[PDB]
């Protein structure tokens, strides 16, 4: 096996600036005059998609602003200038030999200016209730960078159990990233508390950003 | 133009077997070798399988050595994937992709470039139970306003998320499942003016495949 | 000159 080390795991550039990822093979690569080097672009939710095949050669449309670069062991991928349309992960593969073995995968991400979360708070559901169930989702939309925090008070408690959180991707349109955390309790428990929070704490301010309800 | 898709992916308990297929279209089949490539949720991508244009030729990595088998019907434009002897480890998302060899400074050498991909069929080897979706609409507590589906207790992955049948595509954010003692749970929320809602109705579509799941839950307010 | 091609065209 050739195993090819990518480097940095994760991206973050302006817009119109350069990203240079990289990528090192085990073995060499090199051979006949080329190198069996491979780049691919995967967007969330979609298949990888072929930019570079030996080391510098563009796939069908793809436009000059990604090149690749280098000859060896040591390869790597630039993009400039960088557009809205580029955050993904970018991978680098081998075909040399068998197996063909990717590089582990660069994440890019558009670097832009802060933003404060949306929050949003809602009660379970009529039927989530009437089935014995109970979860409170709250809603942290559109925000920059991607580090952020909640926690959940019941009463003007925080607790640590029945939370479920989950980020998205960056946002192709807004550079933004969405959280939702979910509280999840049993019909009773909600029912004996009354005041439930939802509390966000962001780069973008050092007041926490808290939204609530009462059960009446 | 070039269309590759794919299907036969499900969900199968360790020790079993499947067969992925792979409709090829918009191209001579014939003229090039197919791959199949399999992603996991790390993300990694792992080349599998792949066999020559004629069918003649074919090989695998060590990982699937023996378990699987790549063939093709060139005449009904398909390749095929045949694992046995299914691990968990095997779960992914599996493409199939085209190969394409290269053309380099007046001769040609087998490249092995993919250069087209399927949408993907995502494959699960779990013993655990096959369970549809609980979809719960979340509305606000008391110019714009969020709303967003519950998506609880279901497995295994994937679901597909969709407000007003695809009319609504902007504002819209997906979240990720999470998986829980063996039951995944994500959410949906959808962003809009108080113009359309409730002046106009909003309704989430989830689908399980797994289970032949699909609701539609009108937000009420 | 350099550009993919088919398993086809190598010969």
């Amino acid at each position: 096996d050739i195993v090819l080390t990518q480097s940095p795991a994760s991206l973050a550039v302006s817009l119109g600036q350069r990203a240079t990822i990289s990528c090192r093979a085990s073995e060499s690569v090199d051979n006949y005059g080329f190198s069996f080097m491979n780049w691919f672009q995967q967007k969330p939710g979609q298949p990888p998609k072929l930019l570079i095949y030996a080391i510098s050669n563009r796939g069908s449309g793809v436009p000059a602003r990604f090149s690749g670069s280098g000859s060896g062991t040591d390869f790597s991928l630039n993009i400039h200038p960088v557009e809205e349309d580029d955050p993904a992960m970018y991978f680098c593969q081998q075909t040399k030999e068998v197996p063909w073995t990717f590089g582990g995968g660069t994440k890019l991400e558009i670097k832009r200016a802060d933003a404060a979360p949306t929050v949003s708070i809602f009660p379970p559901s009529s039927e989530q209730l009437t089935s014995g169930g109970a979860s409170v989702v709250c809603f942290l939309n559109n925000f920059y960078p991607k580090d952020i925090n909640v926690k959940w008070k019941i009463d003007g408690s925080e607790r640590q159990n029945g939370v479920l959180n989950s980020w998205t991707d960056q946002d192709s349109k807004d550079s933004t990233y969405s959280m939702s955390s979910t509280l999840t309790l049993t019909k009773d428990e909600y029912e004996r508390h009354n005041s439930y929070t939802c509390e966000a704490t962001h780069k973008t301010s050092t007041s926490p950003i808290v939204k609530s309800f009462n059960r009446n | 133009e070039v269309h590759l898709v794919e299907s036969g992916g499900d969900l199968v308990k360790p020790g079993g077997s499947l067969k992925l297929s792979c409709a090829a279209s918009g191209f001579t089949f014939s003229h090039y070798g197919m791959s199949w490539v399999r992603q996991t949720p790390d993300k990694r991508l792992e080349w599998v399988a792949t066999i020559g244009s004629r069918g003649t030729y074919t090989h695998y990595p060590d990982s699937v050595k023996g378990r699987f088998t790549i063939s093709r019907d060139n005449d009904k434009n398909a390749l095929y994937l045949q694992m046995n002897s299914l691990k968990s480890e095997d779960t992914a998302m599996y493409y199939c992709a085209r190969r394409s060899e290269f053309y380099y400074y007046g001769n040609t050498y087998y490249y092995s470039a993919m250069d087209y991909w399927g949408q993907g069929a995502s494959v699960t080897v779990s013993s655990a139970k096959t369970t549809p979706p609980s979809v719960y609409p979340l509305a606000p507590g008391s110019s714009m306003v969020t709303l967003g589906c519950l998506v609880k207790g279901y497995f295994p992955e994937p679901v597909t998320v969709t407000w007003n049948s695809g009319s609504l595509s902007s504002g819209v954010h997906t979240f990720p499942a999470v998986l829980q003692s063996d039951l995944y749970t994500l959410s949906s929320s959808v962003t809009v003016p108080s113009s359309t809602w409730p002046s106009e109705t909003v309704t989430c579509n989830v689908a399980h495949p797994a289970s032949s799941t699909k609701v539609d839950k009108k937000i009420v307010p | 000159e350099q550009k993919l091609i088919s398993e086809e065209d190598l010969n």
